[PDB]
């Protein structure tokens, strides 16, 4: 309808109205990434506690739900192998860029003194659950119907759990109490502790090789061919664990059914 | 086709057909029987009103065909997401539903606003029933109008109302008052002889409506009901269907505007959609989340509020409007056809001038005597008012001292009245005045003598003497008359004085007004002593010889504020124009003096005149001004009309029917025009109705007028018309601001979700949120532009051309979109990597990330720092992500609010803060702003998070960005009126 060499002045004075708002569009995330810092967050205000996983994770619907025949092999290798992959970069192969760690207590590293201004990051290697590395049952306990279920917390950039004691799992069912007994779950390493020389986290960048520490919880006492559910909670003094609007903060839930 | 031969028949036909006799009427029992036959003698009111339909009615538009389309769309899409598990398609019922929630809301606001009107105009309304003098079996008695059926006999005197269509048979000086089927202001005599073979022009007919003047008369009744020529004018008013308001158009302009964009926008994404890997399925969900983000949710119920705080203005003025689009129609209306007795004149036979002491005297002919009388000191002056005041009958009816005098009812015949109220406003306690000069002898008014004529005592025992006072037709007085009353003496009455008479009763008849002669004489003590017995038969008295006083002449004079009104809206560039069932010659009278034609403008007739040619030969492009009558009208055609309009600019239309009010307001209207109609009487429902708004008045107005239009004026008070043009053209000026603003903020909800589309970055802006815009924050601030004042001299500019000037345009509709909106948008999206690096995520993160965000299965995900992320975790920071984004919004649009408050003008020269509601409505805005985000339990009712106070200073740079370019476009066009930075920006 307008005037084909208005049109081209229209045209030009849209694509340059829309030039010169997107540099200062550049302008601004040049400016707002300079305004922050690679080591830490700046605010940090959705992680006040800190989310939990499991493995293997598989859902159905409505969370976690796991269910397998010690029988058929077939429902149970998905599992044993999504432990291997996982496992496979907490191999000593694989995870060489670190220390061996025995300080026992909080690793505060005020100072950056690693190759290319790295930072020394802990080393927690498979053979550390002894039972649930993979070896010396590839099935991690599924086969048995003693399955492990691997835990695992969240990782946030200088966070600290409690310096009490250790920050343990304590993985128990929830309505079973009357027929039957009480779960037995053997964890490893023992009482289902995390080292304190684990915190605090500096960040991708800071640490590019850490690994979070892990806790195996293997489940003896199970009844078979029954439907059970199973949470984790992790005990420390700054860890909460139950709040209603998240519920992998702190614990972890899980349907589980071994079936024979 | 009863009533075209009713007239025409002999009296034995009539008994015939009607089973009647002429001097005993019907008999009780079939008067009974044809009443239970043909029904009640009274119009049909409409009856199709269910009162469910009635609010049916107001769920249909523009914006809510458009709001249901989008609705549906809603629910076809919600099916398609749930069909591939789609989780959260509760946010698709939330907004179909609130969608369909304005609708009804604003529907059933309309409809309590429309049932207000209706109660408003029935209580202004008369319900007591008329009367009717009925002979039935040969007995006289009175009964209820609506029981006459066809073929009874009846009577009326001065003053009753015609109660049905009356054949007349017999009748005595009989005149009656026509003024609601014809224009007709003077009296029209009836008599029982077939004068014409059209019962419209015939004398012996009574219309069904009417009101009997004088005289007295005795008839049959030949069609009761919507059979009388009242009943079909109606029916017709009502066959004809009334367009659709400008105001309606517009709306329905933009929404075509907005559906082409939106079905554009979600068309090129659909098949951008399908080009990222996209599902067609969902490929064609995103297709219909954007056309429906396209539709502005709250806009509908904007438009009415600002319409309704128009009618509530103009309703403070006692000008009621039916429907809320009335309000805007008066703004846009360029051509006014405006009827003449009753709307522009009193219709009230009023003293305009009196001629005595040698000299045509002009009275106050105004309502509230606003304008300026004559002089009131001569001698003469005063004789000529003793007999006007002394030589009447008329009466003013009992207890109305509250009452305007030109607004009492008087028991009197036509003439008798107007001058009873003369000198009851001269005077002052006319008929207590005449009581004290008692009246001994009385002639009325008849054939034989031809005058009317009384003799009275005088008023102090100090005068013995008697006093003779006589009125009549100017010439049969002057004939009759010796001597004449002239400055303070009594002069011969030579042939100067008969041919100066003469030229002054001719003067005042060129007017077209009713002009009566009065005169007196004192009879002598001595041959007339006290208690002589005078004798009317033997003429006792002098019937000759007597002393002229003066004459008076009367007139239908204009309502007080009507000639004012007229110059007001011609100088607004409307063209008036009056179609009037009286004759040419009053009509050009009143056209002439309230301002439909100008001083020193002339019709050919009236140029052929001074000219001394025949009119054929005078040039008609030279004439300014022309009447056309009804008889002439109807020999032309469409292209002749056309022509005889654009040609002569102030136009007069004499004894024009019904259906040719219709035929003009329809030629104009195909014309292009945006008519309005002025009425009173049934003869302009046709026209009313046709009008793109008919303006009935509420007190002279008849049922059928005041039915068909679509505005009452209470209190008859013609200058509320000028207030209508400027509060009209205030609001569409007001609704292009308002509208203007509420469309701009579509855009920077729209974008966030088509990046969250493409780019796949975590969604910046969810659905809850932007209803919350849409109908929560900012509906204050939208109808505060309600309230700005003209930034022009509203009421000297003409009325918009309907074809480019709209109340949306591509250039409007387009800067508001992609310039303000995109600047809006990059707020928004500034403000959203801001919070998220801020809170861990990186630009270069957020683009793909959207999979692994809104995944369930996820409780490990690594932030740009490598932190993990749970789900709940993520959400919260989506939701801070909203209302980052939600403030985003706000800040610009405190602004633009403050860019569309004007639209030319720069905001310092009319200042910030001349609105005072606008800024209570800013406070309000902010305010709740902050109550969605810091109150207790907002992040889990809704999607609303405390968020840290440096996001709220982020996008104050991008608003005062606006407030700067507006500013400059603003400023460049106002300084420099050039066309290039005008069309191009400007709205
Ligand atoms: C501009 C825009 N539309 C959005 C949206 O639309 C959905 C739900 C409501 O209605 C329809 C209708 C449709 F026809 C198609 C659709 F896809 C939708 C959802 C969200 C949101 O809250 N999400 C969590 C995605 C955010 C949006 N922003
Ligand atoms: C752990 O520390 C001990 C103590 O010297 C050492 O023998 C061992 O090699 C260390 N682990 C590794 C993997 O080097
Ligand atoms: C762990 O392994 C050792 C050696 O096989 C064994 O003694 C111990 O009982 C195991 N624990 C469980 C819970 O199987
Ligand atoms: C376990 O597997 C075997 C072989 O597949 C089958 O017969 C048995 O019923 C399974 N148990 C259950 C509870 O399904
Ligand atoms: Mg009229
Ligand atoms: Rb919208
Ligand atoms: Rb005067
Ligand atoms: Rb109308």
């Amino acid at each position: 309808g307008r005037t084909l060499s208005r049109w081209v002045w229209i045209s030009l004075y849209y694509v340059a109205f829309y030039v010169v708002m997107s540099g200062i569009f550049a302008l601004c995330i040049y400016v707002l990434m300079r305004t922050i810092d690679p080591y830490t967050p700046d605010y940090q205000d959705q992680l006040k506690s800190p989310g939990v996983t499991l493995r293997p994770d598989v859902y159905g619907e409505k969370g976690l739900d796991i269910s397998y025949n010690v029988s058929d092999s077939t429902t149970w290798a998905g599992l044993a192998h999504t432990l291997h992959r996982f496992l496979a970069g907490y191999s000593p192969a694989a995870q060489e860029g670190s220390i061996n760690c025995t300080s026992e207590k909080y690793f505060f590293q005020e100072s950056f003194l690693a190759p290319n201004h790295t930072k020394f990051s802990c080393k927690f290697t498979a053979d550390m659950l002894q039972n649930c590395s993979g070896r010396p049952d590839p099935t991690f306990g599924f086969a048995e119907g003693k399955p492990c279920f691997i835990i695992k917390m969240n990782r946030i950039v200088k966070f600290l759990p409690g310096n009490s004691t250790a920050p343990r799992v304590d993985c128990a069912f929830l309505d079973q109490p009357r027929d039957g007994p009480p779960l037995q779950v053997e964890y490893f390493p023992a009482n289902g502790t995390y080292s304190l020389h684990y915190f605090p986290y500096y960040g991708k960048k800071a640490q590019p090789h850490y690994s979070n520490p892990l806790v195996a919880a293997k489940l003896l006492n199970v009844p078979r061919n029954r439907d059970v559910v199973i949470v984790c909670k992790i005990l420390a003094e700054h860890v909460s664990f139950d709040n209603p609007h998240d519920p992998y903060e702190g614990k972890v839930e899980f349907k589980l059914k071994i079936q024979k | 086709e009863m009533e075209i031969n009713d007239h025409q028949l002999s009296v034995a036909e009539l008994e015939q057909k009607y089973q009647t006799s002429a001097t005993k009427g019907l008999s009780a029992s079939l008067a009974a029987e044809l009443l239970l036959r043909d029904g009640p003698n009274a119009l049909r009111p409409p009856r199709g009103t269910p009162e469910y339909v009635k609010f049916a009615r107001q769920l249909a538009g523009g914006l809510q065909c458009l709001m249901w389309v989008a609705a549906a769309i809603c629910l076809i899409a919600f099916a398609i997401q749930a069909s591939e598990g789609d989780l959260t398609t509760d946010d698709n019922l939330y907004l179909a539903l609130a969608l369909i929630a304005v609708v009804v809301v604003t529907g059933c606001f309309g409809y309590y606003q429309e049932f207000k009107s209706t109660n408003i105009i029935a209580s202004f309304k008369n319900l007591v029933p008329q009367q009717a003098t009925v002979i039935r079996d040969g007995d006289k008695f009175q009964i209820n109008a609506d029981q006459l059926v066809v073929g009874d006999l009846v009577e009326m005197k001065g003053g009753d109302r015609v109660p049905a269509d009356i054949r007349i048979l017999q009748a005595q000086g009989c005149k009656v008052d026509n003024s609601s089927l014809t224009g007709e202001s003077e009296p029209q005599t009836r008599s029982p002889e077939c004068t014409h073979e059209s019962p419209l022009e015939t004398r012996n007919i009574a219309f069904f409506s009417t009101m009997c003047l004088e005289g007295t008369a005795q008839g049959l009744v030949v069609n009761t009901g919507d059979r009388t020529i009242i009943g079909r004018i109606a029916s017709l008013a009502s066959g004809v269907e009334n367009e659709k308001t400008p105001i309606a158009i517009e709306i329905e302009h933009f929404v075509d505007i907005i559906a082409g964009l939106a079905i554009l926008f979600g068309a090129t994404f659909f098949i951008v959609a399908m080009c990222i890997g996209y599902t067609f399925l969902r490929a064609m969900v995103f297709f219909m989340a954007i056309v429906v983000a396209y539709v502005p949710e709250g806009l509908l119920a904007t438009v009415t509020v600002c319409l309704s705080l128009t009618a509530k203005r103009l309703a403070s003025k006692n000008c009621v409007v039916k429907n809320l689009e009335a309000v805007e129609t008066l703004g846009s209306t360029s051509v006014i056809c405006s009827d003449k007795t009753g709307t522009l004149t009193q219709n009230r036979m009023t003293v305009s001038h009196l001629w005595f002491d040698n000299h045509i005297h002009s009275a106050d002919t105004t309502e509230d005597q606003s304008g300026q009388t004559f002089d009131q000191s001569s001698e003469t002056w005063r004789a000529l008012c003793r007999v006007l005041t002394l030589c009447n009958r008329a009466a003013f009816k009992s207890g109305q001292d509250a009452v305007p005098v030109p607004k009492r009812i008087v028991i009197g015949d036509a003439s008798e009245t107007a001058l009873l109220k003369f000198s009851e406003l001269t005077l002052g306690n006319a008929m207590g005045y005449r009581e004290r000069f008692p009246k001994v002898c009385e002639i009325p008014f008849n054939s034989t003598n031809k005058f009317q004529l009384s003799i009275h005592t005088l008023e102090d025992p100090r005068d013995p003497r008697h006093v003779l006072v006589m009125k009549g037709a100017p010439e049969r007085v002057l004939e009759r008359c010796s001597s004449i009353l002239i400055k303070g003496q009594e002069l011969p009455l030579d042939e100067q004085w008969r041919e100066a008479f003469q030229t002054a009763y001719l003067s005042l008849g060129g007017l077209g007004e009713r002009v009566l002669g009065f005169c007196q004489l004192y009879l002598s003590e001595k041959d007339y002593p006290p208690g002589y017995a005078f004798d009317v038969e033997a003429m006792n008295f002098p019937t000759s010889g007597l002393c002229f006083a003066g004459l008076v002449s009367m007139i239908d004079p204009p309502r007080a504020t009507v000639p004012d009104a007229v110059l007001k809206c011609r100088t607004a560039g409307i063209r008036v124009i009056m179609v009037t069932g009286d004759h040419p010659i009053t009509a050009k009278a009143i056209a002439a003096s309230v301002g439909i034609i100008s001083e020193g403008s002339e019709t050919v007739e009236d140029i052929a005149a001074r000219l001394r040619v025949p009119v054929d030969q005078v040039n008609r492009k030279d004439a300014r001004a022309c009447v056309i009558n009804g008889m002439q009208l109807k020999d032309m055609d469409p292209s002749e009309l056309v022509e005889a309009l654009r040609t002569h600019p102030e136009m007069v239309f004499a004894r024009t029917s019904p259906q040719q009010k219709l035929v003009i307001v329809e030629s104009c209207q195909r014309l292009g025009a945006i008519v309005a109609v002025t009425g009173d009487g049934v003869n302009d429902s046709p026209a009313l109705k046709k009008a793109d708004i008919g303006v009935a008045m509420g007190i002279a107005g008849s049922d059928a007028a005041k039915n068909a239009a679509d505005m009452i004026l209470l209190d008859d008070n013609f200058a509320s018309i000028v207030t209508g043009v400027e509060q009209g053209r205030l609001i569409f000026d007001n609704l292009k601001k308002s509208i203007a603003y509420t469309l701009t903020k579509n855009i920077p909800e729209l974008t966030p979700y088509l990046i969250y589309i493409t780019v796949s970055v975590p969604l910046p802006l969810g659905c809850i949120t932007i209803l919350f815009i849409e109908l929560c924050t900012d509906i204050f601030p939208s109808v505060s532009l309600a309230y700005e004042k003209a930034e022009s001299d509203i009421m000297h500019l003409r009325p918009r051309n309907p074809k480019r000037d709209r109340l949306v345009n591509e250039p409007l509709a387009a800067y508001s979109y992609f310039q303000i909106g995109a600047i809006q948008s990059f707020a928004g999206f500034t403000d959203y990597f801001t919070a998220m690096a801020q809170e861990g995520w990186f630009p270069l993160l957020c683009v793909g990330l959207r999979p692994q965000w809104e995944n369930h299965h996820l409780q490990d995900l690594q932030d740009s720092y490598g932190q993990e992320w749970t789900f709940g975790q993520r959400l919260y920071q989506q939701y801070t992500c909203y209302t980052v984004f939600f403030i985003s919004i706000e800040m610009c649009q405190i602004a633009d609010v403050l860019i569309r408050k004007t639209r030319r003008l720069s905001a310092f020269q009319q200042g910030f803060f001349r609105n005072r509601i606008l800024v209570i409505a800013i406070v309000f805005q902010v305010c709740i702003g902050c109550f969605l985000c810091y109150c207790p339990g907002m992040p889990n009712i809704f999607n609303f998070m405390p968020i840290r106070f440096q996001w709220w200073l982020v996008p104050m740079p991008f608003s005062l960005l606006i407030f700067v370019y507006d500013e400059i476009r603003k400023l460049g066009v106002r300084c420099c009126p050039g066309s290039w930075w005008d069309q191009e920006l400007y709205y």
